[PDB]
């Protein structure tokens, strides 16, 4: 694409900003998912 | 064309159906054939508590009004509310911002907050809701934005229960490349 | 003498991160299983 993008700088007449071509993924996600669960049921233990 | 030049801080209470508003005009202009009014006139809804600024100066294409309402919806068994705010140039509004409150003293208690710009594709979400009960209080927790091909979201829960208790919270932050570049204009009316 | 001694509940936790070009997950638990009986599973795993 970036060839492309020479060729219209051969005639010093661009249509944009910078070069819209995107090396990197499409899509770029970054998350988290944490979780903290603990069973504190009533039972217990009866000990002499 | 002009006979004088008079500027005039006038209040007058206006009525609204059942409102009544305490208005108060501050107008200069030219008297006469040409008219020179650049009048900045502020009006308050009292029987609403409704706040309103209104200024116009056309040489400039100044017609820019402002609304600030407040409604009650407070009460014993119940505090709540209602915000609304128009930023409105050319009385559109570009810019709006709400707010909903319902708390009920008992066990319910929610929180809504809403920001969202039309024509910049930017809105932010901020709610929240605590659900009280005496054997336990629930929690919850969103949090939200959009904006230019970005994802923002926080949804943090918590619960106790006896028999266990439950944490959890997830984080996302999510963009796309091709999304932001459709959202985000890369081209300029002349630039080309 | 008779005490009453409340269960140690099993503990659950798990932090899994993804993000472009690398997923992580991270799972442990812990916690006896039965305080009464005796009964522990503790486990982890990590994962990238």
């Amino acid at each position: 694409t970036l060839q492309d993008h020479l060729n219209s700088l051969k005639e010093f007449n661009l249509q944009n900003m910078g070069l819209p071509d995107f090396h990197i993924p499409e899509n770029l996600f970054l998350k988290s998912d944490g979780r903290v669960k603990y069973t504190l049921n009533k039972n217990s233990l009866k000990i002499e | 064309e002009i006979e004088q030049y008079s500027v005039s801080a006038t209040y007058e209470l206006q009525r609204e159906d059942r409102a009544l508003v305490d208005t108060l005009k501050f107008v200069t202009q030219a008297e006469g054939a040409k008219q020179t009014e650049a009048t900045m006139t502020f009006k308050y809804n009292r029987q609403s508590m409704t706040l309103s600024s209104e200024v116009q100066i056309p040489d400039f294409d100044v017609d820019l009004g402002t609304i600030l309402r407040v409604n009650d919806e407070s009460t014993e068994g119940k505090t709540s509310y209602r915000l609304t705010l128009d930023i409105q140039n050319k009385k559109i509004t570009e810019v709006a911002l709400m707010g909903h409150l319902s708390c009920d003293t008992k066990e319910e208690r929610k929180i809504k907050g809403v920001i969202s710009i039309p024509r910049l594709q930017a809105e932010a979400r901020s709610e929240i809701l605590a659900h009280w009960s005496p054997a336990k209080l629930l929690l919850q927790m969103d949090s939200s934005a959009t904006a230019y091909g970005s994802t923002v979201s926080k949804r943090v829960a918590w619960h106790y229960d006896e028999e266990k208790i439950e944490f959890e919270w997830n984080t996302g932050t999510n963009v796309d490349t091709k999304k932001m570049t459709s959202n985000f204009p890369v081209d300029l009316s002349d630039y080309p | 003498y008779q005490l009453q001694v409340p269960l140690l509940g099993v503990l659950d936790l798990s932090t899994n991160v993804y993000s472009n070009l690398y997923n992580w997950s991270a799972s442990y638990s812990g916690g006896n299983t039965s305080t009464d009986h005796f009964s522990l599973r503790a486990r982890y795993h990590m994962k990238a």
